């Protein structure tokens, strides 16, 4: 058994339409390999300033004959800034038909996010804590362990297809991986930290020069661009002639001509030999202004995101601690088999 | 863009 979800390519952001709630109340959420907790926008949620937070469809629990309500505060804060807080509850949750009860998740009552999220990474990771650093609910079974525990799903595993740029959608599969999307044979990599699906990647070759990395990289659905530490992020735009801008007061972000050469490509050589090849069409972000910010950006935090995401085939596996990959293969073509 | 748990 394996559950194919198609995931909208909303720009920014993946997101899914999932029910809630004995009335099966749909809501469109983004798929976040990058987070663990599962969150819907309340239908009386007080959205952030200038957020329209309830255009993705909204929760409302008490129309829902099972939602129960737990009574622990929820709060988390993303690596974009935005924040969401509410209360912790349990519902039915329906994903394509298949259904799960007594999912515990979290109805959203202010937030600065654009809808509601469906983090599927690691329990360790979920948002149980306070802003005292204090935790304030015990760890939980979220949505990929339920669906496991509840026999919808052999291994708490799924692939990962965000499909081309162009794409109006792609599909992530819970417990099942797609042969057909993907060329060669994946390579097993593995996960290097008990909270976030991260593997080592070894080194990025662009314009001809190869830079040697060796440390972890997040495989983030829910991040849009490239994220490397400074110096490193420097090496990469010095070669690819981005330049960097203070945008804020502290926020610099890499800028690069919108007509910059994008026939080439960058590639990126993981620790068990996985390699994927990556458009250069990627790192050129087109703002509204007539400006391009580059795909890469300089962080404390290393993320492949979304940009590096789309041309990989990728088989996360949260029971195994590993993510297999591949060079993706765009085909509507389709040959599923059960993880 | 956004960048999502850290």
């Amino acid at each position: 058994d394996s559950i194919s979800l198609s995931l909208i390519n909303e720009g920014p952001s993946y997101a899914s339409k999932v029910s809630v709630g004995s009335n099966k109340q749909q809501q469109t959420v983004i798929i976040d390999t990058g987070s663990s907790d599962f969150w819907v926008v309340d239908s009386n949620a007080q959205c952030g300033k200038g957020v329209d937070c309830k255009s993705s469809g909204t929760f409302t629990p008490s129309s829902s004959s099972s939602y129960k309500n737990l009574g622990a505060a929820f709060t988390i804060r993303y690596g974009d800034g935005s924040t969401s807080q509410g209360t912790w509850g349990k519902d039915t949750v329906t994903i394509n038909g298949v259904s799960i009860t007594g999912q515990q998740i979290a109805d959203v009552t202010q937030t600065s996010v654009d809808q509601g999220i469906l983090g599927i990474g690691y329990t360790s990771n979920e948002a149980v804590y306070d802003t005292s650093g204090r935790q304030t609910t015990p760890n939980y079974d979220n949505v990929p362990v339920t669906l496991k525990k509840q026999g919808k799903i052999r291994t708490n595993a799924y692939s990962l297809y965000l499909n081309s740029p162009s794409a109006e959608t792609g599909t992530i599969i819970f417990g099942g991986v797609d042969n057909a999307k993907y060329s060669g044979k994946l390579v097993a990599e593995q996960v290097t930290s008990s909270q976030a699906l991260t593997i080592s990647l070894a080194s990025v070759n662009l314009k001809g020069s190869s830079f040697s990395f060796g440390d972890g990289a997040l495989l983030d659905s829910g991040t849009t661009l490239t994220y490397f530490p400074s110096d490193f992020a420097a090496q990469l735009a010095d070669k690819a002639g981005a330049r960097l801008v203070q945008v804020a007061r502290d926020q610099y972000l890499y800028f690069i001509d919108c007509n910059t050469d994008t026939s080439g490509t960058t590639v990126f050589n993981f620790g068990n030999g996985a390699k994927i090849t990556v458009p250069n069409t990627e790192y050129v972000y087109q703002n509204g202004d007539g400006t391009c910010l580059w795909g890469i950006q300089p962080s404390d935090d290393t993320i492949l995101g979304d940009n590096f995401l789309r041309h990989a085939y990728l088989l996360y596996n949260l029971d195994a601690n590993t993510i297999s990959i591949a060079q993706v293969k765009y085909t509507t073509d389709s040959s599923i088999s059960a993880v | 863009x956004v960048v999502x748990a850290x």
